[PDB]
């Protein structure tokens, strides 16, 4: 019944890992998805050089 | 598990809370008088068991 203190300092043992800053498995699981979205957007994706 | 110690003046290998109450630094001490902390920092008391 000790009053332990979980601040953000302990959560750095997880949050500061590169597995939380990669999109790679997220991206290929979206690429392996059987259904992508129908309502596509095109307005401000990539910049055309004039 | 979230912090080392609360008293960094009494819980190091040699410090204030050690030098008053280590028998390794109480060489010039008298052999008579009792103190409360002598069972709290004597290394031969905590390691013989």
């Amino acid at each position: 019944n000790l009053l332990l203190a979980f601040n953000l300092q302990n959560a750095l043992k997880v949050l500061c890992h590169p597995r939380l800053h990669t999109p790679a498995h997220t991206l290929n699981s979206l690429n392996a998805a059987p259904a992508p979205r129908d309502r596509r957007e095109t307005y401000s994706l990539q910049h055309r050089r004039p | 598990e979230y912090r080392s110690t609360v008293n960094p003046w009494a819980s190091q290998l040699g410090s204030l809370g050690d030098i008053m109450y280590n028998s390794s630094y109480r060489q010039t001490a008298v052999p008579g008088l009792y103190s409360p902390c002598r069972a709290f920092f004597n290394k031969e008391e905590l390691l013989r068991n």
